[PDB]
């Protein structure tokens, strides 16, 4: 009921249309009664006694009644398609807009395919709940309601019996939809786990097919799939289980309405042919009152989804200081005090990571693999938030800065490149859109990626496959820096930004990146010790903690750990 | 203290036609049902003819339609069912029924019910 | 017609299912002559014995009905669903044999719709059908047969009704089955936007084009919505003006009817039943409709549903293809030219050299050599346009695929984890891999320092493409992966490109000391990792510029030697 009155809310900006549907379906409701009343009224006036001069009258009278009631019927759905498509489009524009709200940590942890199944297919469970089931819950309590009316104007005494047979079919009407909503919450979850499944192998088919895993990851789905078989089946049965119980449920209405009926006729209050019209009076009641409770056990498919999709809509999402500042006239400076982290919140990742970094200058953060490089940075980018330590960007904590005016400020080139499946000239022009064709042109000249470019079929219009995966390794780095360096932040992060890009490529950059680099602060993180040797500062980590730190030369005298490093690559 | 007398069984050759009487002697106060059931040596209750005293609308069975004909008379309080071309396929034990309304009849409690003693009626 | 056959193993609940249906069918239709005898044949007489008589009898045809009810619901939700995940299994085996070529045509975000959506609306279709394949047709047939026993003259107007029927249930087909396809045309849209935004929502904050990516989605959620009300205003249009021509049949009847009595060819108490069986005629001509409206919408999706099952994946295993139980490591290269496309230049053309079995070949060059694509040739990832690859003096088209492909294993350039644990992932390579066996390859990897330190060993979990590591943590695990399945084949695509120095040798000279009588080949952008190698293959702007020993090649290979002065 929490979740009904919340999908319920939904409505509430069509409150007036809703009336106006209701107002047309009771009009459709009471036409829909009169139809047989005036086929009825036709035999015993022009038909019984024989005088068929009157008949044209009364088939143009029944005929205006039809083409009322037809065109009633187009404008309920006409108006109802497209208001229940407008609620639909607002609960996936809410979901996408959240998840842009919402922290990184979340899309790491749970499966994409499980996210792609909440927008579309368990959205789409929220629509039998709209249009026509709309449409027959206002047709089916309009009905009930002008039946309930008619059955005391016939006979009370029995009325009383035909309601005393409600509570049987609201019980039965209850256990039913308990169950359905159990095993309809249970196949959409086992859904969001088939498509998890289906989208990260698709997603890395290639190293399936080399480690020859097609069979094992089969038997994998077929595990998942075998799940959704089974739950899917039982929903589907409990879905529709109601209307044959329903019938066994009126029968026995029947039959003691007909022993009541009957020993009211013996106590001379009223005559056999009165127990002849009130089980017809009945047909009227039980017919909108067993489409209303079948309406319940269906709407259970729509409350089930309906959980999955507030369950993303109430997540603790990524927000800003009440008094944060913006940051204006950015110069670049950076540093860190007595910072610790952790992923887990378990075992530290960091230990008092402690270092001040003057604007302008070009520092190198060097260390091992899994000495916590990546994460000084991811914290610089406020993608995480610090355990116990400050961070400070021109002299004001990170926690103060809003991430708008941060993110603006400070440029990443990450470890693993993410390219977008959009033109050469797109990519690029991403996270500076006001660039100019000849900026995009000499800004892939200076990183040498304009003559792959050019080579393209359509140049730097040529549409890029998934994540760019149509270019070399090393060429989609290239397209990553040149990107970096057309937002033109103050504050640069090269993090591991020629891991696949060859020393040939990366001592002709070099020299380039040196003029487009200057008058910028630069933290650049390499196991490449050679380029990063230029450097004003290298600050080296171990185990989560700065060990050495200094300049090149003052480093290699020292025979320590940095030595070590630079040695270790001859 | 209500009891049905029954008279008027005996042998009528086919085509024929014979009345049966059912005189009720009591303190009735409204008569609301009356009807005639055969009874054949191998058979538990049938039914064959009735009578509603609100409406008058009288109710017989599939075999009798235009046959036989219920009646009440209500000043000397007897039941009555004329038969008419009677065929030897009807040759039961003829009964009969009576329920009778009391002044002032509780809400959910029902008044009472007579049944006759039966006569033998033979048709060959 | 092939996607019918998925029904067939499930055939007896396919017939009981609609069986079942009929004996409810039959108990409803009892329902007012049973109702009737308990009132005007039991009541009415008074006798209290077949009042009894016709209570039992209505409430035991109500059990019939609703056995027959439920057994009807079960029946058909058991073949429907079975349909369904017998598709899904058979499409995903199809995605499974599919190239990058395969999956490139059909959207990666388009394929999740095939294999989840449109199977969906197929699985619907054959549960409608279930229940009213046998319920609709007998219910119009013995409608229509009630209606000309009653009046055959009268009869003759209900085939009149019939044309404007037919000629809209037809443009409900020829205007409607194109406009469902774009339903699912745009569904595949905004699962590319949210899949796009899902993979990569780092490069979206820190670009801050959040608000460019809200309108990216509102784009294609506007698309979806729009492509759903142009369809289904198909039906709201259809179905009322359906109706209306359905009730201008009664005033049709009440017409010609009232032209039979002036004529005395029809009874005034006929036209009283007329009216009651001409309603279940319509009622039951209204399903045929809706049969119709499904089979539309299943169309567009079936047609989605075969396409994918009747694509040909690119590499595919020969009919008198060799087994390959045993290998020995002889890659040849004959006179091999490839494209990735026609419309572009050779990626790789004019390449002809043989290694050595046991032998360790350094792969060097440039960014965008066709080092990586030389590499995927051996696995038989990609077959040349022009010339043969050959292992063991054997053309790799000609060889089984399961047992080529399990002799050789890969370190790719760009590593990628999945999800689970690291044993699970380790055990990729060989699933009959000993705990002692995935510990020696983590060893070599220098990996098992780092899984035994966390919480829960060999055992921990492991995120969608390995997330949850750092650069050269996962890299270090792939190595791992590739070292358990013990090929006699190794590929590595810069093996520690996001290692350090330090951890870099120990790997490196570990290899050394493990993988000897292993065809090793190390794609590097470092000489003296280069070094290590028995020969070095260099190659240059698509063709092989150089192979041999590293003086060879200082004194005779051109860009060899501009690879050497970069770094010395
Ligand atoms: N998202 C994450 N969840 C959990 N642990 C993480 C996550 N990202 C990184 N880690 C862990 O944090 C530690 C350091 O990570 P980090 O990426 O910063 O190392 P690194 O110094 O950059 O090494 P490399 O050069 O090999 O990438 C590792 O033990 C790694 O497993
Ligand atoms: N899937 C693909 N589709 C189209 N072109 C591709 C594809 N993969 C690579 N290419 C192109 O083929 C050429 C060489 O490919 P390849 O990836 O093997 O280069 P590479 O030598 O490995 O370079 P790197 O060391 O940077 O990875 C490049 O021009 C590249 O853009
Ligand atoms: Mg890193
Ligand atoms: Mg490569």
């Amino acid at each position: 009921t929490a979740t009904l009155r919340r999908l319920l809310g939904y409505l509430r900006p069509h409150t007036f249309t809703l009336i106006m549907v209701f107002v047309f379906v009771t009009v459709s409701s009471i036409l829909g009664v009169l139809s047989p009343y005036l086929i009825g009224k036709t035999i015993a006036v022009v038909f019984v006694p024989r005088r068929f001069d009157l008949l044209p009258r009364y088939m143009l009278i029944l005929g205006t009644i039809y083409a009322l009631t037809s065109l009633l019927f187009w404008l309920q759905g006409k108006i109802m398609l497209t208001l229940s498509q407008d609620v639909v489009f607002r609960l996936r524009k809410e979901l996408f807009e959240k998840l842009q709200r919402v922290p990184v940590g979340f899309f790491d942890r749970t499966p994409h395919g499980d996210i792609i199944s909440r927008v579309i297919n368990d959205v789409d469970n929220i629509n039998n709940v709209l249009g026509n089931s709309i449409i027959q819950f206002f047709s089916g309590i309009v009905t009930l309601a002008g039946a309930v009316i008619m059955m005391f104007r016939v006979n009370v005494i029995l009325s009383l019996v035909t309601l005393s047979i409600v509570p049987l079919t609201v019980l039965i009407t209850q256990i039913v939809s308990s169950q359905t909503r159990k095993y309809f919450y249970e196949n959409q979850r086992v859904l969001g786990q088939l498509n998890g499944i289906i989208e990260e192998d698709i997603s890395g088919l290639t190293v399936i097919k080399l480690f020859t895993r097609e069979e094992k990851e089969m038997e994998k789905f077929d595990r998942v799939n075998e799940s959704l078989r089974k739950v899917g089946t039982k929903a589907q049965i409990f879905s529709g289980v109601l209307p044959p119980l329903m019938n066994m449920v009126n029968n026995l209405g029947f039959a003691l309405i007909s022993g009541f009926g009957g020993w009211l006729a013996l106590k001379d209050i009223i005559t056999v042919g009165t127990i002849a019209t009130f089980i017809g009076y009945s047909r009227q009641f039980t017919r909108p009152l067993n489409e209303l409770s079948n309406q319940f056990n269906m709407i259970q498919m729509a409350l089930a989804s309906a959980e999955r999709i507030f369950e993303i809509l109430d997540l603790e999402e990524e927000k800003d200081d009440p008094d944060a500042v913006e940051l204006r006239e950015v110069r670049g400076e950076i540093e860190f005090k007595n910072v610790w982290f952790s992923y887990d919140k378990k075992k530290p990742v960091l230990k008092d990571i402690t270092f001040h970094i003057k604007p302008g200058q070009k520092v190198a953060l060097v260390g091992p693999t899994g000495s916590g490089k990546t994460t000084i940075v991811n914290l610089l980018m406020r993608f995480y938030d610090v355990d116990r330590g400050q961070i400070l960007v021109d002299g004001i904590d990170i926690r103060k800065i809003k991430r708008s005016s941060l993110r603006s400020s400070i440029g990443i080139v990450l470890q693993d490149t993410i390219l977008f499946s959009t033109t050469v000239k797109e990519n690029l022009k991403y996270g500076n859109p006001g660039a100019t064709d000849e900026e995009i042109k000499e800004a892939a000249k200076l990183t040498h990626s304009d003559h792959f470019i050019k080579h393209l079929p359509e140049g730097y219009e040529t549409v890029l496959t998934d994540n760019g995966e149509d270019l070399s390794q090393g060429q989609r780095q290239l397209l990553a820096i040149t990107r970096a360096f057309l937002a033109n932040p103050k504050i640069l992060i090269l993090d591991a930004a020629t891991s696949n890009v060859d020393t040939k490529t990366e001592k002709s950059i070099q020299a380039a990146m040196w003029k487009l680099m200057e008058g910028k602060t630069s933290i650049i993180i390499a196991h490449r010790l050679n380029t990063i040797k230029n450097a004003d500062l290298i600050i080296v980590l171990r185990d989560g903690e700065i060990v050495e730190m200094g300049k090149h030369d003052e480093l290699i005298q020292k025979r320590g750990f940095y030595y070590e490093l630079f040695t270790s690559q001859y | 203290q209500v009891q049905l007398v029954e008279s008027g069984g005996g042998s009528v050759q086919a085509g024929g036609s014979l009345r049966l009487s059912c005189a009720a002697s009591g303190n009735i106060h409204h008569i609301s049902y009356l009807g005639w059931f055969r009874q054949a040596p191998g058979k538990e209750r049938e039914g064959v003819a009735a009578l509603w005293t609100k409406d008058g609308n009288t109710y017989y069975a599939d075999s009798v339609k235009g046959r036989f004909t219920v009646s009440l008379d209500n000043a000397k309080n007897t039941g009555y069912l004329q038969m008419n071309s009677l065929k030897p396929e009807d040759t039961a034990l003829y009964y009969c029924a009576a329920a009778d309304t009391g002044s002032d009849t509780p809400l959910w409690d029902w008044v009472y019910w007579y049944w006759g003693q039966g006569t033998q009626v033979t048709v060959s | 017609k092939t996607l019918a056959r998925y029904l067939k193993p499930y055939w007896i609940f396919a017939v009981l299912a609609p069986l079942f249906m009929v004996v409810e069918v039959i108990c409803d239709l009892s329902q007012p002559t049973l109702l009737a005898r308990i009132v005007a044949e039991g009541i009415a007489r008074g006798d209290f014995s077949l009042v009894l008589k016709t209570g039992i009898l209505m409430l035991i045809v109500a059990l019939i009905g609703a056995v027959g009810g439920i057994g009807c619901t079960v029946f058909a939700s058991y073949a429907s669903q079975n349909f369904g995940a017998d598709l899904r299994r058979d499409l995903f085996r199809k995605v499974l044999s599919f190239s990058i070529s395969n999956v490139n045509r059909f959207h990666t975000s388009s394929l999740i719709t095939r294999l989840t959506n449109d199977v969906t609306q197929l699985q619907n279709l054959v549960m409608m059908l279930l229940r009213i394949v046998v319920r609709a047709p007998l219910l119009f047939v013995g409608g229509i047969v009630m209606a000309v026993s009653i009046n055959v003259k009268l009869s003759s107007v209900l085939i009149f009704l019939i044309p404007p029927i037919v000629l809209l249930f037809v443009w409900l087909t020829k205007k409607g089955n194109p406009l469902f396809r774009k339903i699912q045309e745009s569904t595949d849209e905004v699962n590319r936007v949210v899949r796009e935004n899902l993979l990569g929502v780092r490069v979206v904050r820190a670009f801050r084009r959040e608000e460019y990516e809200n309108e990216n989605f509102r784009k294609a959620n506007e698309s979806l919505r729009r492509s759903i009300i142009s369809a289904f205003s198909l039906i709201v249009f259809a179905l009322p003006l359906f109706i209306f021509i359905v009730n201008m049949g009664m005033i049709a009847v009440l017409w010609f009817g009232g032209v039979l009595v002036r004529n005395n060819q029809m009874e005034i108490g006929s036209i009283m039943a007329y009216t009651n069986y001409l309603m279940q005629i319509m009622f039951s001509l209204m399903m045929i409709g809706n049969i119709l409206n499904f089979i539309v919408r299943a169309s567009a999706s079936a047609k989605r549903v075969l396409e994918v099952l009747n694509e040909k994946p690119a590499i595919e295993e020969a009919d008198n293809a060799l087994a390959l139980p045993n290998v020995e490591g002889s890659v040849s290269f004959e006179n091999v030219e490839f494209r990735y496309f026609e419309n572009t230049d050779p990626v790789l053309s004019g390449v002809n050299f043989s290694v050595k079995p046991g032998s360790l070949v350094a792969v060097l060059g440039e960014t965008g050599s066709g080092k990586s694509t030389l590499m995927n040739l051996i696995p038989r990832l990609i077959d040349p346009e022009r010339g043969r690859v050959e292992v063991d003096e054997l053309d790799v088209r000609t060889v089984k695929l399961k047992d080529l492909r399990g002799h050789i294993s890969a370190v790719p350039q760009e590593t990628v984890l999945f999800s689970g644990t690291i044993k699970e992932n380790l055990k990729w390579g060989r699933e009959d891999a000993t705990d002692d066996e995935i510990v020696e390859a983590a060893k070599i990897a220098q990996i098992h320092d780092f899984i035994i330190s966390l919480p829960e060993g060999y055992d921990s979990r492991v995120e969608r493409g390995g997330r949850n590591f750092s650069g050269g943590q996962k890299q270090r695990l792939s190595i791992a992966r590739a070292l358990v399945k013990k090929p006699k084949v190794l590929i590595l695509d810069d093996c520690t490109s996001s290692v350090d120095p330090i951890t870099e040798k120990r790997i490196l000279d570990g290899l050394k000391r493990y993988t000897k009588g292993c065809t090793t080949f190390i794609i590097t952008q470092k000489i003296p990792t280069a070094l290590l190698a028995d020969k070095i293959l260099v190659l240059h702007e698509g063709k092989v510029a150089g192979f041999g020993t590293h003086k060879e090649l200082l004194e005779h290979c051109k860009p060899y030697r501009e690879i050497y002065e970069s770094q010395f």
